[PDB]
């Protein structure tokens, strides 16, 4: 089998890994690591923002590559805004520094 | 953009209730029906948001006619939507409740800075009773439970001046009670009067402390919750499913239990009710609370009716499924593929595979976006039914956007750089995958139903990086260290070791070529033998002048194989790389030479061709195997009659009752050992050249054709041992205890096991295999705990202008050289004018890059150590001098700025840690000897014997390396003194087992002192024999009567005086330590070289070299010079009063006794030498020597482990892992700063580049070096957030808020956890365009 | 299983490793050659329409 | 009909594969007899003796 | 300059700047779809990109002039 992007979860909302459900594979930090040990900081935050957490960046970016220019925008993942959120009912002070 | 850093602190119920939208009251969600929100719950849409944008409800005010409209129909705003992943509420409480990561974690951050103990505040909250909320009258104390019957005391004495009741609030108004101020300028004020002892230390770390936040800006208030937000619906979701049946978030579970409790005692409150009610409305409050916070740590965890706990928030961040480890670091991905993979046998190395169907689904936008362009495909519903058609158009589309568009492929586990690379597509109607052979290894996959995975470089910059970086033909050489990666896989190298080959017996022997031409016309004729010496003609080049090829012609009496090859090799090179049999290792150095001095491509052209030709003849040379190819010897019936009657001996044995079982047992399995090992003769000398064919003669015999010896030549399959398992015996087999069974294999495969010679077999099969399966996690831990910590390194000088740093000197221990310095020295800076062997010969002004002319150029010379300005010694603050690293390996030449590395070191050492887990004193050869440092004795008998534990043997050749490495029993008996010579192959020393000699050089009268029964001793007879005297027990087993005091048989004359040690003043007895039995009695005279005393008989080290533990049981190096003496004595262990020249003696450390010492009680060490035998602790290194000894001991030690294994690494790797172990600075002196605060090294450089400079002479303080681990470093770091990834989130997560932390984001995981670029690789450019920036204004 | 021919030999890369060639006659017989019964159903139920 | 690598059974030490081999190649050297006398179709006589 | 990307690098010395500079050449090919420098010779915008920057051509510095220039007459053209 060999397949697309699939579903998303619930609570994290994040792809599906599974080639029957049309998955992607999942990565230890070994690998994304192995990609800092190579350079491609350009990859490395494509592997960040937009196929897992980030939405501006995957949609600025499927916009673009269909407009030709392959251009990035990053944002900010998900992930973090709500490990804010999360260490903020805590009711200790966490908050974006929004661009 | 720009960015230098910000402020934070606690969190204010101001901020929740601005951040928040409004209260939510209620715990209710939808409707049971219209499945919608609730008004005032956890889901109020007219809070958090709508679902649709800019309408009301009803729809009244829409699409931005009504911007900041409310629909008053229903009170609801024309707002849109991305706000709804940010709009919270707000909860206010009945009463307070407190953060529990102030309270749970250690130091508390509230009770350290009260420093009032908990569990008093704990009762003081579980309410025991009556409580001081004030003890205003401080005749109370605060925190001081009152009873209801001792309470009426407090109160009927004082009444007023006193607040003893219930509750939190009580934490709260002492919070906002205390004043930080006027205690620190206090305690200053009285610092300076007195800055006392203990005492003042702790005012000064309260003074310090206060004034940090202070200045800091802190507001412990709001350690104190009031306001509680309220996360936003879409943040804890609820949805259904295709059967009705819904799914959710546990959050809702507890944000539900909380609100419950608030309101119910919102209704207890306004009644008045007994309060024990609201106490324990109170607790419960609190714990639905901290179990928001916390749920499973506090007691028994909570549960559904599953009886499975149930997530809280913080494991969302923490651990494997948080966001970092699981989803924001390591993701799954758009547009990839995999499948089972086979060769490509035919392919060139930058193709591959590509089944179209999964070519077609990858490439669907671009061939969608070409139907239209080409407008076959008019709309998408067009292209996508004509794509479901298949169109005849949609393939040669396909292949015209396939053409030239690189694709990745990845297999499991991506352990090293090279298991993903990028190939070109090569478009074919087959299945599997195809695949060029050579890189099976670097993949290490083989073709037994694996499947790969794949992945598409959409964009430009990455279809480039694939092109150019990850590409097939950038990556020739592993980083880890220079060899090939090009290696034959196993058959092309069958091939050639075929062709290029010399018989004797075939035809066509000494005839004539003009060249390989004829050679193929006659070998692809049939004529002529491949493997036949027979003369040709050569017309070889060479570029001798200024890369000016030389031409000449020449004949050679070779082989038609080689002749036939030669005219591949590209015409610079001499015949003599041809003229041999072909090994791989020739093979190896074929392409090196051809790469070094040709450049590439030939080289390229070449590998290309020789894997073509060997493939080819290799199909036409044949291969395969019979059961003739192993052996059925002429002598197996008469080994067999032979053990018969062997075994029919050691019946007859074991019946008489004599040799019982174990000589018996031993004796068996000897004589089964050497009976099938004749075998292994029989059968090897009944194979190898038993086919004599005559030719022209009488007879001769020649290598015959078994196939076996052949494919064990090459290197493809199979050694000595796979052929003795199939021929000889199988060694011993040890079953699962490690103990060794004695009564082998006999058999083999060919002639037949027996069952349990196989059941045996399956024992080490289970535990070698257990051990594979479970240590990709010991090297996982390894590998990423070490990544964490990954910052880099960056140039700022052309050279530091500095001196000397390091030595470099080669790593032959054990065996050969293992690195020569020839390469050591190569692309480094020299510290210093250096010499030859012919001295005063200097060849560099103190700084040179030594390339190879030079490292040959020293080669040449017998100079055996030169010393290079280190990248350590490199001076330069903040940053290092380019020729102290020395050469960019990839450039070739001296490294340019900013490109930097060290997971290049994790992937380089953890890749090969996979499966690499699975008396004498000698000199082998002629030439001078230089053993030093050690103390021993020319013994009774007249040759050497070591009496200081320290020397270990080397056998040293002529030249003077070392080729073997052994260790030596102190006080053993040697037969050669160190300086003489020897012919190697000997027992330099025959040694007793049992027996470790206490000879007396002297000869005294003995006589039973210092040594009483049960004491120091017990008197005991030796029984055998029989004689005796005193008898000294081991450590333990001797009363504690005595083991306070070395026991000592005392040597005498007729005098009684001490008979001195010969050519000395010193006394002359034997503390006797355990085993060391007299045999003949008190009174009794001993004489010179007399015995008073005999004396009878991994991975895991990886991880301990690693992560800094401790060395762990016995005695250790002198920790302190000056003369060093014997402490308490022996509660289990001794001490050791030790009393500097001039420093202090207190220090005393428990040794085992029973280990025996060095240093006597009187002795004198210097510093950093041996007490005993055993090893020290290296940070004992760090804080007793200096920097170099100790890393240069840690690497030593690590690479010897590995070195052991087979295993090669550069080094530079296991440097710079231990420059990120830790940079903590403690101060030694104050006045600037504290007196031992840990501070940046690099910030230490800068207050003495401010202070001791003519601001002062010096104010302030001189600091130290530091050590204590790799993972503390981890944590111990500017940012929190890289800190903040791993394991133990929240503890981390704690100690980051507590301190409102604000870090800037310039590390790597910084940058990463927010997806924005960090300084180099891709970022290079944009980071050195903001340094120039810098510099540039 | 099935009975039939069988020689041990290398052969141009086509069994390099652990992989095997077998000549095309043997699917003449389709004695390899074999099935697979796989299910498919269709549940008809209660619609509110 | 089928060509196998024996570069792994050295190192595989499957060599009970090679006695099956054998006793089988063995077995259609029978069968084959039998073949030659059903189209020769042999008489009652020596199928009996064979 | 189609299996090796080498002779591009001996030019202007990096992989990551020769892999940015043919990504900022070809941009300005598939969009903006003006002509190449070294003959097409039916390849991807790739080959083209990495040609003209083998032949000593293309590079940042030349492409900041052309750019810079262009926009200045644009300015020119817009007053
Ligand atoms: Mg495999
Ligand atoms: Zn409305
Ligand atoms: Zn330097």
């Amino acid at each position: 089998h060999a397949r697309s992007t699939g579903s998303y979860s619930l609570v994290t909302q994040q792809p599906l890994g599974g080639k029957a459900q049309f998955g992607g594979q999942r990565f230890g930090e070994m690998e994304v690591w192995a990609l800092e040990a190579y350079g491609a900081a350009y990859t490395l935050q494509e592997m960040l923002t937009v196929k897992s957490d980030d939405v501006n960046g995957r949609t600025k970016m499927y916009k673009n590559i269909v407009d030709g220019n392959h251009q990035m925008e990053p944002g900010m993942p998900e992930s973090f805004n709500v490990l804010l959120k999360e260490i903020r009912s805590l009711g200790i002070n966490i908050e974006l520094e929004d661009e | 953009e720009e960015f230098d850093a910000i402020k934070i602190a606690l969190a204010s119920p101001d901020m929740i209730r601005s951040w928040s939208f409004g209260e939510v009251k209620k715990p209710e969600t939808i409707n049971y029906r219209t499945f919608k929100p609730e008004r005032d719950g956890l889901f109020c849409a007219r809070i958090f948001g709508p679902v649709k944008d800019y309408e009301c409800l009803c729809g009244k005010y829409k699409r931005l006619k009504h911007r900041g409209v409310i629909c008053e129909k229903c009170g609801v705003e024309v707002t849109q939507t991305k706000v709804r992943r940010e709009r919270m509420g707000h909860i206010e409480l009945a009463s307070p409740t407190a953060h529990i990561w102030f309270l749970k974690s250690l130091p508390s951050r509230i009770g350290l800075l009260l420093d009032m103990p908990l569990r008093d505040i704990e009762r003081v909250l579980y309410f025991e009773s009556y409580v001081v909320i004030e003890g205003g009258m401080t005749n109370l104390e605060r925190q001081q439970i009152l009873t209801e019957e001792q309470y009426l005391d407090a109160l009927e004495e004082f009444g007023d001046e006193f607040d003893a009741k219930m509750g939190a609030e009580a934490i709260q108004a002492l919070l906002k009670s205390m004043d930080l101020e006027q205690e620190c300028e206090q305690l200053r004020e009285e610092l300076n009067e007195t800055n006392s002892e203990t005492k003042r230390k702790k005012l000064t770390k309260r003074i310090k402390l206060l004034e940090a936040f202070v200045q800091s800006g802190n507001k412990p208030e709001w350690m104190i919750l009031t306001v509680l937000p309220v996360l936003p619906p879409d943040l804890r979701p609820l949805v259904p499913l295709d059967g009705g049946r819904f799914a959710t978030s546990d959050l809702n579970d507890l944000y539900r239990r909380v609100i419950n409790r608030n309101n119910r005692l919102k209704r207890l409150l306004d009644l008045a009710a007994p309060d024990i009610i609201v106490r324990n409305e109170k607790r419960m409050l609190q714990e639905a609370v901290d179990a928001l916070l916390d749920n499973g740590r506090r007691g028994r965890a909570i549960t559904g009716s599953n009886k499975r706990p149930l997530k809280s928030l913080a494991d969302m961040i923490k651990g494997k499924q948080g966001r970092f480890r699981q989803n924001l670091l390591g993701k799954r991905v758009d547009y990839s593929g995999r499948s089972v993979i086979t060769v490509g046998p035919y392919l060139r190395l930058h193709q591959c595979g590509l089944p179209k169907k999964m070519a077609l689904e990858l490439f669907k936008p671009f061939i969608y976006g070409k139907l239209e362009l080409r407008g076959l495909a008019t709309t998408i519903k067009a292209a996508k039914k004509m794509v479901e058609r298949e169109e005849a158009v949609v393939w040669d589309i396909l292949d015209e956007v396939i053409r030239e568009h690189p694709v990745l492929l990845n297999r499991a586990p991506t352990l090293h750089r090279l298991g993903i690379q990028a190939f070109e597509p090569v478009l074919i109607e087959g299945k599997a995958i195809q695949l060029h052979p050579l890189v099976c290894a670097a993949y290490n996959a083989d073709f037994d139903g694996d499947q790969m995975a794949v992945h598409v470089p959409l964009t430009l910059e990455a279809q480039l990086e694939a092109r150019a970086l990850m590409m097939s033909t950038n990556n020739i050489l592993s980083p880890a260290n220079g060899e090939p990666i090009i290696v034959p896989s196993q058959d092309v190298v069958l091939g050639l070791y075929y062709m290029t080959r010399d018989c004797v017996n075939a035809k066509g022997e000494g005839m004539v070529l003009t060249g390989p031409k004829e050679a193929e016309r006659l070998y692809r004729s049939g004529l002529a033998s491949l493997h036949a010496r027979v003369k040709v003609r050569i017309t070889e080049y060479e570029k001798d002048a200024n890369g000016e090829l030389v031409a000449k012609t020449s004949l050679k009496d070779t082989t038609v194989g080689r002749a036939i090859l030669w005219m591949i090799v590209p015409k610079g090179l001499p015949y003599s790389i041809v003229n041999q049999a072909l090994g791989k290792k020739a093979i190896s150095k074929m392409l090196n030479t051809c790469y070094r001095i040709l450049g590439l491509k030939p080289t390229v052209i070449f590998a290309d061709q020789i894997m073509y030709t060997g493939f080819a003849y290799a199909a036409r040379s044949g291969a395969s195997v019979g059961i003739d190819d192993m052996v059925i010897p002429e002598k197996k019936h008469e080994i067999i009659s032979e053990a018969e009657a062997e075994v029919a001996e050691i019946q007859e044995q074991f019946q008489s009752g004599l040799v019982t079982a174990g000589e018996r047992y031993n004796k068996v399995i000897d004589i089964w050992a050497a009976a099938n090992d004749r075998v292994s003769k029989a059968m090897m000398d009944n194979l190898q050249t038993e086919t004599v064919i005559n030719r022209d003669g009488q007879e001769e015999k020649q290598v015959s054709f078994n196939s076996i010896y052949m494919m064990a030549d090459s290197g493809a399959r199979g050694s000595a041992a796979q052929i003795r398992q199939l021929a000889g015996m199988r060694g011993l087999m040890a079953k699962p205890d490690g103990s060794i069974i004695e009564t082998p294999i006999t058999a083999n495969f060919r002639e037949g096991l027996n069952v349990l010679q196989y059941f045996i077999s399956t024992h080490g099969a289970r535990k070698g295999l257990a051990d594979t399966a479970l240590k990709t996690a010991n090297s996982g831990y390894l590998t990423r705990r070490l990544v964490d910590v990954a910052q880099d390194l960056v140039v700022t000088e052309d050279d530091c202008g500095t001196h000397e740093g390091i030595m470099m000197t080669p790593v032959i221990e054990g065996g050969d050289v293992k690195e020569p310095l020839r390469d050591r020295v190569l692309g480094r800076v020299t510290a210093e004018d250096v010499l030859k062997p012919g001295t005063a010969d200097i060849l560099v002004p103190r700084n040179t890059l030594l390339h190879e002319q030079w490292c040959d150029l020293l080669e040449e010379n017998s100079v055996d150590a030169v010393k290079v300005r280190s990248v350590v010694s490199c001076d330069t603050d903040f940053g290092v001098c380019a020729h102290c690293y020395g050469r960019d390996l990839a450039r070739g030449h001296i490294i340019n700025k900013g490109e930097a590395i060290g997971v290049i070191a994790a992937q380089s050492i953890g890749e090969p840690g996979t499966q690499l887990t699975m008396s004498s004193i000698q000199v082998k050869n002629k030439g001078s000897i230089k053993l030093s440092n050690v103390k021993s004795v020319v013994n009774s008998s007249g040759k050497l014997v070591i009496t200081s534990r320290n020397t270990e043997l080397k056998l040293i050749d002529e030249f003077g390396r070392t080729k073997e490495s052994y260790k030596v029993p102190y006080g053993a008996v040697l037969a050669k003194g160190d300086g003489e010579q020897v012919a190697g192959g000997e027992t330099v020393a025959n040694w007793d087992p049992h027996t470790m000699p206490v000879i007396t050089e002297v000869s005294g009268f003995v006589r039973f002192t210092d040594m009483i029964d049960g004491q120091t001793i017990t008197r005991q007879t030796d029984e055998l024999t029989g004689l005796s005297s005193l008898v000294v027990l081991d450590s333990a087993e001797r009363t504690a009567g005595g083991k306070d005091l070395r026991p000592a048989l005392k040597i005498v004359d007729a005098q009684g005086n001490d008979v001195l040690i010969p050519g000395t003043d010193m006394p002359a007895q034997y503390f006797l330590p355990g085993k060391a039995i007299v045999q003949l009695e008190d009174g009794v005279q001993i004489s010179s070289g007399d015995t008073l005393a005999r004396i009878p008989q991994g991975l895991p080290r990886v991880a301990d070299l690693f992560e800094a533990r401790r060395p762990k049981e016995p005695a250790i190096l002198a920790e302190i010079s000056g003369i060093v003496s014997f402490g308490k004595e022996t509660k289990g262990k001794r001490r050791l009063v030790i009393t500097p020249v001039d420093g202090s003696d207190p220090y005393e450390e428990m040794i085992p006794k029973w280990r025996q010492l060095n240093v006597f009680e009187g002795e004198r060490v210097e510093r950093g030498d041996v007490i005993s035998d055993g090893p020290e602790a290296p940070h004992d290194i760090l804080r007793l020597r200096g920097v170099h000894a100790v890393t240069r001991y840690i690497v030593n030690e690590v690479q010897d482990v590995y070195r052991l294994q087979g295993v090669k690494i550069n080094d530079k790797h296991i440097e710079v892992i231990v420059r990120q172990m830790l940079r903590k600075a403690t101060i030694v002196n104050a006045g600037s700063s504290d007196f031992l605060e840990g501070e940046q090294v690099e910030y230490s450089r800068v207050k003495i580049a401010n202070r001791e400079l003519e601001a002062n002479g010096k104010v302030g303080a001189t600091y130290s070096r530091d050590l204590l681990g790799i993972t503390k470093a981890s944590l111990a770091t500017e940012s929190f957030i890289s800190a903040a990834s791993f394991q133990e989130t929240t503890r981390v997560l704690t100690e980051a808020a507590v301190a409102g932390k604000r870090d800037e984001l310039r590390g790597l995981k910084e940058n990463v956890i927010v997806g924005r670029l960090i300084p180099a690789g891709t970022g290079y450019a944009y980071h050195q365009d903001r340094m120039r920036r810098r510099a540039a204004g | 299983g099935q009975n039939m021919r069988v020689a041990f030999m290398p052969w141009n890369g086509y069994n390099f490793e652990d992989s095997i060639l077998v000549s095309e006659r043997v699917v003449q017989e389709d004695r390899f050659t074999t099935i697979h019964i796989q299910e498919l159903a269709c549940v008809s139920r209660d619609t509110k329409l | 009909d089928i060509v196998l690598n024996p570069l792994g059974v050295p190192s595989r030490m499957n060599i009970g594969q090679i006695l099956e081999t054998h006793l089988g190649m063995a077995a259609k050297g029978i069968g084959d007899k039998i073949n030659a006398m059903l189209k020769q179709q042999q008489e009652v006589a020596k199928l009996r003796e064979f | 300059a189609r299996v090796t990307v080498q002779d591009a690098v001996e030019k202007i010395g990096n992989r990551f700047d020769l892999v940015l500079v043919a990504a900022r050449r070809a941009r300005q090919m598939q969009v903006g779809g003006k002509d190449p420098l070294v003959p097409e010779e039916n390849d991807k915008t790739t080959v083209i990109a990495l040609r003209e920057i083998e032949e000593g051509l293309i590079n940042n510095q030349i492409l900041d002039v052309r750019e810079r220039q262009e926009q200045q007459e644009q300015e020119a053209a817009e007053l």
